[PDB]
RNA sequence: CGAGACUCUGGCAUGCUAACUAGUUACGCGACCCCCGAGCGGUCGGCGUCCCCCAACUUCUUAGAGGGACAAGUGGCGUUC
RNA sequence: CAGACACCAUGGUGCACCUGACUCCUGAGG
């Protein structure tokens, strides 16, 4: 089985990179959310003095941006902050085409479907929205949507069937068939407040992982449990890989990425150093998203720099 | 200098602590949210103060337990873990070099050992 | 405040009454009290039961 | 203009300094060369902040002194703009070079701080820091100009670049040289 | 007078870079921050200072009336 | 109990919601039109008045709800408190 | 510990105060 080695570092970030985001037409961009109030779109020349240089800054919040989501072609952003607001850019010039109000508090999550018309967040006041571009909401999502937060809300392939993956801090997994907004079912099973879950490139599976540590192996397309997969330390961000069945986690010492076909462990990959103190010594890696062509994989790192490891064997 | 912690900060941050370990973080922004949730504080500024000293005290925390506070399902856990078995109890010990008083002792008790004699160099230990 | 008239001078009558509601009846003046603050309880985050899933 | 920035009609480079001892509070292009002083107007910021400020910054806020003249930069600036040109054709160089000359002659070395001794006069030598020693020199060499402007017809300008040039290559002429050897002298005595 | 001159300067260093930043290209914008940035001026980021209020019993803000003593 | 905490004011929100007893932008800009400069000139830029919209905005101006500071992140030190 | 160590006097008055029995009494009804 193959590894990864560290092509390049991405630079030039204040604040956590919270997430990050490719495209499939540009494997080239990387749109990435930082603690900054700003979300910067960035063309990578592919280089070893940096690994890209910015493109465009688009420009302004009044709270962190937590999470974004671009189009499948990479010519609008979606953003989700946490000054109660997500904001419609188009993200190769700047100009909100929208402002989409009808949340009061935190939006941690903002995904956006493959036909790019369905617009679907999460809140911390408690509610899964389904959203237009025009900033008109379609359906409000309440009643068996969680007891509490909604950490992430997650698109399924679309062309499959419209199928939204939600994760709660109630240590419940919703899934929801969009159309009709009914559960199509409730995973039970997981301990703590769940972090992050992730879709399979097919929608076939589904990985869910939180507090715990421990990414939970689903059957997507029956609501059944496989398996459990072990990790140990929270997993912040969970990502399948879109040309292989290999689960990436970023947790709290190491990301440790794993094969789960045939099952091994691939790699640790180790962020930990010398700077004893030792609360204050670590990073944890809160992101990481595999890249259109799987080549690639970025993580975004709460030291302010998205680290790109290319697969050798 | 300025602005040292009081004890309401102190006081909610222990009850916080114990009770909603497992849904807190290390991170501030996300600890003042949680606050909000688990707690009716009529002020920002002593709600800021109750999450910061709340993160402080996790990231102390979780290399166990630390001074003036305890988890209960990390006293568990050590209760666990010292199971310790220094001795098993004589080891044995038996038929060794015993005091000549503490030789009478055994003696009369039917046993007696071997037994150290003669003094040299009083007073004893120095 | 009350001035009760006597046959030798004046005496001052000064009453002060502190309400026993402040975050409750339903809620009394300016918030709850300034260095007061009241928890729910968790009761979460715990389960015995193995991860097992079904259609809804 | 990037590659050296000036001051506003001479230059800053071949400013030398003289003493080993007084570097780093004597400054004008070390990073700290400017067109124009001004900062934002405040240096009481920081303890820091004494550092950022040049020879050239200090020179101009000290200026402004006695109840009238008090907080009217704009007027001093323009006294010592003129004030360098005096300076220039005087002794030709660069003015800001005599400036830093001056400075240098004018700071003492040791100096005194009281002590006890029986409750009769007497004090204890000492050495002081070259903070100190500019900050002390800036003071002497800008109320000596506006002592003898005062009751004299020669302007601050004049009676400033008279006192920078006496004090560059001593005269016996300049105020802030005369009080120095009175310090340093009575330093070396004492108990 | 000098309140505005500061004011205009910041501006226009802002402008520069604003103008840049959502149009013509990052590089440009990050430039001129580097240069600005190094010797500074707070051209970028904003002045605290404003008026400290005047209290009672003083003829100043912080100065006060002579006192007299026997 | 006092003080802290608390409240009020000053500063950071090109985010949020608004404004014809408030303004700004932005055209189309024409006129008063000066050529001051460019352009042969129409036209373009221009302090103000005047043209005004089914224009756009809240930046300056206003006042409402929101967030931001908690020694938070990181590194030294301390009973590691 | 292990640097320095001085003169300086004088001055008047009163009231600090002592016992127990919960209603705004409700007042349409009561």
């Amino acid at each position: 089985t193959e590894q990864m080695t560290l092509r390049g570092t991405l630079k030039g970030h204040n604040g956590w990179v919270t997430q990050i985001a490719t495209t499939p037409q540009f494997p080239d961009m990387i749109l990435s959310a930082s603690r900054d109030k700003t979300i910067i779109m960035w063309k990578l020349t592919r280089d070893e003095t940096n690994y890209g240089i910015p493109q465009r800054a688009l420009r302004g919040h009044s709270h962190f941006v937590s999470d974004v989501v671009i189009s499948s072609d990479g010519q609008f952003a979606l953003s989700g902050s946490w000054d109660g607001t997500l904001r419609l850019w188009d993200l190769t010039t700047g100009t909100t085409t929208r402002r989409f109000v009808g949340h009061t508090k935190d939006v941690l999550s903002v995904a956006f479907s493959s036909d790019n018309r369905q617009i679907v967040s999460g809140s911390r006041d408690k509610t899964i929205k389904l959203w237009n571009t025009l900033g008109v909401c379609k359906y409000t999502v309440q009643d068996e949507s969680h007891s509490e937060w909604v950490s992430c809300v997650r698109f399924s392939p679309n062309s499959s069937n419209p199928i939204i993956v939600s994760c709660g801090w109630d240590k419940l997994v919703k899934v929801w068939n969009l159309a009709n907004c009914k559960l199509k079912t409730n995973h039970i099973g997981h301990t703590g407040y769940l972090n992050t879950v992730t879709v399979s490139p097919d929608g076939s599976l589904c990985a869910s992982g939180g507090k715990d540590g421990q990414a939970m192996l689903w059957d997507l397309n029956e609501g059944k449990h496989l398996y459990t997969l072990d990790g140990g330390d929270i997993i912040n961000a969970l990502c399948f890989s879109p040309n292989r069945y290999w689960l990436c986690a970023a947790t709290g010492p190491s990301i440790k990425i794993w094969d789960l076909e045939g099952k091994i462990i691939v790699d640790e990959l180790k962020q930990e150093v010398i700077s004893t103190s030792s609360k204050a010594e670590p990073p944890q890696c809160t992101s990481l998203a595999w890249s259109a062509d799987g080549q690639t994989l970025f993580a975004g790192y709460t030291d302010n720099l998205v680290r790109v490891w290319q697969v050798t064997i | 200098m300025g602005r040292v912690r009081t004890k309401t900060v102190k006081k909610a941050a222990r009850v916080i602590i114990e009770k909603y370990y497992t849904r807190l973080g290390n991170d501030f922004h996300t600890n003042k949210r949680v606050c909000e949730e688990i707690a009716i504080i009529p002020s920002k500024k002593l709600r800021n103060k109750i999450a910061g000293y709340v993160t402080h005290l996790m990231k102390r925390i979780q290399r166990g337990p630390v001074r003036g506070i305890s988890i209960k399902l990390q006293e568990e856990e050590r209760e666990r873990r010292d199971n310790y078995v220094p001795e098993v109890s004589a080891l044995d010990q038996e038929i060794i070099e015993v005091d000549p008083d503490t030789k009478e002792m055994l003696k009369l008790l039917d046993f007696g050992s071997l037994s150290n004699l003669q003094v040299t160099q009083p007073t004893v230990g120095m | 405040v009350r001035h009760v008239l006597l046959r030798q001078g004046v005496l001052g009558i000064k009453v002060k009454i502190m309400l026993p509601w402040d975050p409750s009846g339903k809620i009394g003046p300016k918030k709850p009290l300034p260095d007061h603050v009241s928890i729910v309880e968790p009761k979460d985050e715990i389960l015995p039961t193995t991860p097992i899933s079904e259609q809804k | 203009t990037p590659d050296i920035k000036l001051f506003g009609k001479w230059s800053t480079d071949d400013v030398q300094i003289n003493d080993i001892s007084l570097q780093d509070y004597i400054a004008v292009k070390e990073k700290y060369a400017k067109y124009l002083p001004h900062s934002a107007g405040r240096y009481a910021a920081k303890r820091f902040r004494k550092a950022q400020c040049p020879i050239v910054e200090r020179l101009t806020n000290s200026m402004m002194m006695h109840g009238r003249n008090n907080g009217k930069k704009l007027m001093t600036v323009r006294i010592v703009k003129h004030a360098f040109e005096i300076i220039h054709l005087l002794t030709g160089e660069n003015p800001l070079q005599v400036l830093v000359n001056a400075i240098i002659n004018s700071g003492p070395r040791e100096d005194s701080t009281r002590i006890g001794r029986a409750g009769t006069v007497r004090r204890q030598a000492v050495d002081v820091s070259p903070l100190r020693r500019v900050n002390q020199a800036i003071w002497l060499l800008c109320t000596g100009a506006r002592e003898a402007a005062f009751r004299n017809i020669k302007t601050i300008a004049e009676c400033l670049a008279d006192e920078l040039i006496n004090a560059a290559k001593g005269s016996s002429n300049s105020y802030a040289i005369k009080k120095k050897d009175e310090l340093e002298r009575v330093a070396k005595s004492n108990r | 007078h000098v309140a505005q001159i500061y004011a205009i300067r910041q501006s226009i260093s802002k402008a520069l870079v604003a103008y840049y930043q959502k149009y013509v290209d990052e590089a440009s914008k990050k430039e001129i921050k580097d240069i600005l940035i190094q010797y500074d001026r707070t051209l970028l980021v904003a002045d605290p200072r404003r008026c400290e209020s005047k209290k009672f019993g003083g003829p100043g803000a912080r100065a006060r009336y002579q006192k007299s003593y026997r």
